[PDB]
DNA sequence: GAGAATCCCGGTGCCGAGGCCGCTCAATTGGTCGTAGACAGCTCTAGCACCGCTTAAACGCACGTACGCGCTGTCCCCCGCGTTTTAACCGCCAAGGGGATTACTCCCTAGTCTCCAGGCACGTGTCAGATATATACATCCTGTGC
DNA sequence: GCACAGGATGTATATATCTGACACGTGCCTGGAGACTAGGGAGTAATCCCCTTGGCGGTTAAAACGCGGGGGACAGCGCGTACGTGCGTTTAAGCGGTGCTAGAGCTGTCTACGACCAATTGAGCGGCCTCGGCACCGGGATTCTC
C-alpha cells in the first residue's frame, strides 16, 4: 500500500481541462515532480528556520523560503494565492 | 470535515502535514504552514498542467505524453530556467536550429 | 568486443539528435571514453546504496536517488 | 543514375529525430555494458528492468546536453564540424573534471 | 544615472583578466563585462536580502550574505564563523 | 632609449598579479554600486563591511574564473585576442543566462 | 559566550608541526571547512538513511556517507581510521 | 569512578561530545547511534590533518611560520583530491593559481 | 520539367487508461499543559555621513606594431548508397532466488539529575623590523700635467 | 690624448634603543559524563510470491563494408586596424578623524500556539471491469530538389 496524488491532481486537471487524459507514467513525472519541489522547499525551510535560532516551523519561513527558490512572476503569484489560502483558512476557522 | 475543504484547496494538507512531520526538520510544525505548501503546490501544479493542455490541445491530442509535458517545461524560459539541471523521462529535445545550420541562402 | 557495444550509428543518431552536420571520424572512440567514465561515476553512486540496503540487486529508485545526488535528477522512475 | 546532395538528407534526418523522442542506442549492448562495469564492483548483481531505461534516458540525454554545446563550441570556431579538441573544450566549460 | 555601473574603471576589469592569464583584451568588451558584473549582483543579493528580512533586520550582516553564496553552488570561505 | 618587446611585461604583469593576494578594485566604486542595486529591493538597507567584502571576493572569484574560462574559449578560436561572442559562448558553456 | 573548533585544530597542527603559526582568518577558513564538511555529510547520511526508512543514525550510513562523499583514496584511508577509532572505542575493557 | 571523556577513549582529540550534541539539535534523525559521533570525530579529524599537512607543506616550501590563505588556497588546488572535494569553494584571502598556457608564451 | 519523400485520410483491432465497490487505516475532533516565541526595555557597538589633505591611479591623446580577418587554391577525408550478415528484437517457459512481510524479543538509546572540569575569555613575559652612531677602509669620481 | 693624485662616498658591522606582534598563567561556567529508567526500534527468522535471468528459436531492421565524389578544413598571405605603450593632467579613493545615532542583541515576562493522548469516520487504494484513442497498414495529394 502506496500513497501519491492520483485523484488531487486528476481533480485539478478536470477543473481546468475536462477532455485531456493523462499517461501513468506522465503521471509518474508529475509526481517526482512535485515531491522534488516539496523536498527542495521543505529542506530549505528547515535551514533557513535553523538560521534563525528558531525550533519551530511556521507560515514565515516557507515565505521567505517560496520566495527566494521561486523567482519572478512565479514567485509573487503563489505567495498571493497562498495568503489568500492561508487568510480564508484562518478566517473559516 | 476535512482541512483541504476549510482552506479551499484540492492537495492533502493532512497528508503533507503528515510527511512534514516525519520530514525531519525541526521538532515544531505551525498549523498554516502546510495550507501555505498546499497552496504553492496547487498553483504550481495548475500551471504546468495548463501549458501541458495548451501543448495538447496545439497538437490535436486528448492524452499527455511526456513529449507533450517536455515542450510544455522546455518553452517557457522561466521553468526552463528552474528545470535546468532535471531532465524528463522521453522527453526529447525543443527543434532549434541555427541560422546558418540551414543551408543556401533566401 | 563487448566494449565496443555501442555502435557507429548510435552515435550517429545521438549526434544528429544534438543537431550537427558534420562529425568528424575521431570522435566515436574518445566519445565510448566519455560514455566510459560518465556512467561510471553512477554505477558508484548505485551499488553503494544496494550494498548499504543490504540488497544485491539495483532498483529505479536508488540509482534516481544518485542522479539526485549528482545534479542531474531524473524524473518517472519513482523518487 | 540520381545522387542526392550532402546536406539534403542529412538535414532531414535531424528534423524526423527532432520531432521523434524514442530511444538511440540498442537497448541490449547498453544492457551488457552496465553488466560488465558493475559486475568490476560486486559480483552477481542483478539489474531491476527499468534502472537500465532510467540509465538510458539518462545517457541520451546527457550526451543531446553535451553535443549541443559542443556543436555551440565548433560553429563558434567558424566550423560545421566537430573535433574532440571542441569536446573537451565542452567538457572544460562545463566544468566536468 | 550616475556612475555607478561605470564606476568599476576600465583597468580594473583589465587588472581582473590578467589575474586570469588573458593578454588582449578588446575594447568593447567593458560595458559588457559590467553587464555581468551587476547581473551577477542582482541574483546574490535578492537571496541576500530576503534571509535579510526574514531576520527582522534593516542592516544586511556577513552570514546571511555567505549563506546567500551557499545559495546557488558558490560557497565561500571566512566569513563563515 | 631601449624598449621590451610587446607582451614581454604582459607576461611579468600577469606573473605579477598571479603572485599576488589583495584585491584589485577600490571599495568605495563596489560600495555604491552595491548601495544603487540594492535600494530597488529595500531602501535605507545598511551593510555590514565583512559583508561588503565578502560580495568582493565572491564577485572577483567569478571573474577570473570566468576571465580563464573565456581565455580559454578564445584561445581554442585560433586567437588570443577575446570578443564578445566569446562572453556569449562562456556564458552559455557554463549555463548561467 | 562563542563556540568553535580552535583549540582543537590547533594541537593538530602543533602536534604534526610545532614551529608553525596560524593565522586567524586561516583559522576561519578551517572552521568553515570543517562546519561544511560536517553540515554535507550529515544531511547526506541523513537522506540516506531516509532512504532506508531508518530512523537511527549509526556508524554504518555515516561510512556509508563518506564512501558516497569523499573521493576514493582519502575515502578509504578515512575508513581506515574510522574503523580503528570505532573499535578502541569499543575496547571498553 | 573519576573517568575522563569518550574522546581520548575513543583515542582522538576533536570533541566527540560537542560533535554529539550538533547531531543530536541538528535533527538529522531522532535517534543517533553510539558510534555515529565517535567515526565522525575520527574522520573530521583525518580530513583536518590532511589540511593541516598541506598547509604546513605550503608554509615551509614559503619558508613562513603563520599560515596565509595563499597557503591555503596552494595547499587545496594544487592537490587533485582537494580539488574535486573542494571544487565550488572559495578561500578568502586566497588569490589564484600560478599557470601558464604553452601558446601564451614568445614561442618564436 | 521528373521523383522519392513528405503530409493527410480511411480501415483494424486492442490493450492500457477511466468508472465501481470494500474498507482500512489515517485524517480529523476534543481536552491538557509547558514551553518557545512575541512584545517591551535598555545598552553599546558600530554603521553612516562628512572635513580635509595625499597621492597612486585613472583619463586622454599620439603613435605604431603584432594580430584579426578576408580570400584562395589544396587536399582529402567525410558522406550517399547497394549488399550482406548479424546481432538485436520479440514470444514465451521456467525456476529459483531474492525482496517483502509479520512477529517477537532484546538492547540500545532517548530523557533526567548531579557535578566538575574542559574549554574558554582575559590579563601579562617573550622574540622580530626599524632608526641610529661611528669609523676605518676599499672603491669610485674628479682635477691635473706630460 | 692618457696616467696620476686628492676628495667624496658606500659601507659593514658592532652595539644601543625602541616599538610591535606573539605564547602562557588564572576566573568561570556550562555542558559532557555517569547513573538510572523506560520504551520502542532494529535484528532475526520463517515463509510467500514475484520477477528476473537464462534459454531457445524465428525473423528482420540494421550495421559493416567499400566505392565514388565533393564540400570543408587548412596553410598561407596581404592589409588594415585596434589595442598596447607611454606620459601629461586631473581626481577621486583613502585614511583618519570626528560626530552622531540608530539598530543588534541580550534579558524579562507573559501567553498562546501546538505536541501529545483518547476517540472517530471516511476516502483513497486497490482488484476488477469497460471500452474507445490511437498506433499501425494501405492508398492518395503534395514538396523540395537536381
Amino acid at each position: 500500500r502506496k500513497e501519491t496524488y492520483s485523484s488531487y491532481i486528476y481533480k485539478v486537471l478536470k477543473q481546468t481541462h475536462p477532455d485531456t487524459g493523462i499517461s501513468q507514467k506522465s503521471m509518474s513525472i508529475l509526481n517526482s515532480f512535485v515531491n522534488d519541489i516539496f523536498e527542495r522547499i521543505a529542506t530549505e525551510a528547515s535551514k533557513l528556520a535553523a538560521y534563525n535560532k528558531k525550533s519551530t516551523i511556521s507560515a514565515r519561513e516557507i515565505q521567505t523560503a517560496v520566495r527566494l527558490i521561486l523567482p519572478g512572476e512565479l514567485a509573487k503569484h503563489a505567495v498571493s494565492e497562498g495568503t489568500r489560502a492561508v487568510t480564508k483558512y484562518s478566517s473559516s476557522t | 470535515q476535512s482541512r483541504s475543504a476549510k482552506a479551499g484547496l484540492t492537495f492533502p494538507v493532512g497528508r503533507v502535514h503528515r510527511l512534514l512531520r516525519r520530514g525531519n526538520y525541526a521538532q515544531r510544525i505551525g498549523s498554516g504552514a502546510p495550507v501555505y505548501l498546499t497552496a504553492v503546490l496547487e498553483y504550481l501544479a495548475a500551471e504546468i498542467l495548463e501549458l501541458a493542455g495548451n501543448a495538447a490541445r496545439d497538437n490535436k491530442k486528448t492524452r499527455i505524453i511526456p513529449r507533450h509535458l517536455q515542450l510544455a517545461i522546455r518553452n517557457d524560459d522561466e521553468l526552463n530556467k528552474l528545470l535546468g539541471n532535471v531532465t524528463i523521462a522521453q522527453g526529447g529535445v525543443l527543434p532549434n536550429i541555427h541560422q546558418n545550420l540551414l543551408p543556401k541562402k533566401s | 568486443d563487448n566494449i565496443q557495444g555501442i555502435t557507429k550509428p548510435a552515435i550517429r543518431r545521438l549526434a544528429r539528435r544534438g543537431g550537427v552536420k558534420r562529425i568528424s571520424g575521431l570522435i566515436y572512440e574518445e566519445t565510448r571514453g566519455v560514455l566510459k567514465v560518465f556512467l561510471e561515476n553512477v554505477i558508484r553512486d548505485a551499488v553503494t546504496y544496494t550494498e548499504h540496503a543490504k540488497r544485491k540487486t539495483v532498483t529505479a529508485m536508488d540509482v534516481v536517488y544518485a542522479l539526485k545526488r549528482q545534479g542531474r535528477t531524473l524524473y518517472g522512475f519513482g523518487g | 543514375p540520381h545522387r542526392y546532395k550532402p546536406g539534403t538528407v542529412a538535414l532531414r534526418e535531424i528534423r524526423r529525430f527532432q520531432k521523434s523522442t524514442e530511444l538511440l542506442i540498442r537497448k541490449l549492448p547498453f544492457q551488457r555494458l552496465v553488466r560488465e562495469i558493475a559486475q568490476d564492483f560486486k559480483t552477481d548483481l542483478r539489474f531491476q528492468s527499468s534502472a537500465i531505461g532510467a540509465l538510458q534516458e539518462s545517457v541520451e540525454a546527457y550526451l543531446v546536453s553535451l553535443f549541443e554545446d559542443t556543436n555551440l563550441a565548433a560553429i563558434h570556431a567558424k566550423r560545421v564540424t566537430i573535433q574532440k579538441k571542441d569536446i573537451k573544450l565542452a567538457r572544460r566549460l562545463r566544468g566536468e573534471r
